[PDB]
């Protein structure tokens, strides 16, 4: 995931 | 014609994005606020004013538009407050790259990223981050 | 060269200010972020890379640059990331943004508000071009 994904 | 924007409002998982197209070049700048509120829509105006030369803006007329801290962030910036596709061709890039992030914020700001530098056409062809800015340096010369 | 950007913090009633500006032209942009964190940093970066071709990014080696989700964002965009790189002779910027800041603050119920107008009067002033119409001529492909 791009973002605190991930 | 260098100076105009228009501001429209997209609904999506309960939550607002706020899309500022420019209108002779399809170059779009978004932001994922809580609500539609007269304070948000201040502030995204005077953040696009420090950044481009606006001089008109376009909207829906909806009560956003109309607050005072609305009139005095146009007041102060010298806006005058008096394309469609490229709202829905936001929203269907938005889709595809939506599950790649974790919050909707970043999905968008992808979007606007691939929206604005994918070339239109063959070769020869522009995207709409070079028309914007080749607008507006012709028109400075 | 048209791509190169450094960013800076600065911080200010404490609160923090994300400062980029484009080296070739003075341009600035700038937003009030909670905490210097990897995900604020991240987001900034990739809001700054949709308005802007930028390839490549200075900055001055904070933790949240060594972050893996400024790392993912700069790959993701393509930005090559120079942590700790001085392009040579800045605090003068930091200095004079809160120079604005200070000016206008009194016009604006809060402080990202007061950022916002000292970057467009800093972006706008006349040195004769303004910041604003060097970075869009140096930008321009044709
Ligand atoms: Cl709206
Ligand atoms: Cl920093």
């Amino acid at each position: 995931k791009l973002d605190n994904x991930x | 014609s260098p100076g105009i924007w228009q501001l429209d409002c997209t609904h999506l998982e309960g939550k607002v994005i706020l899309v500022a197209v420019h209108v002779a070049s399809g170059y779009i700048e978004a932001e994922v606020i809580p609500a539609e509120t007269g304070q948000e829509t201040a502030y995204f105006l005077l953040k696009l004013a420090g950044r481009w030369p606006v001089k008109t803006v376009h909207t829906d007329n909806g009560s956003n538009f109309t607050s005072t801290t609305v009139k005095a962030a146009c007041d102060w910036a010298g806006i005058k407050q008096e394309i469609e596709s490229m709202n829905k061709e936001l929203k269907k890039i938005i889709g595809q790259v939506r599950d790649q992030a974790e919050h909707l914020k970043t999905a968008v700001q992808m979007a606007v990223f691939i929206h604005n530098h994918k070339r239109k056409g063959g070769i020869g062809g522009y995207s709409a981050g070079e028309r914007i800015v080749d607008i507006i340096a012709t028109d400075i010369q």
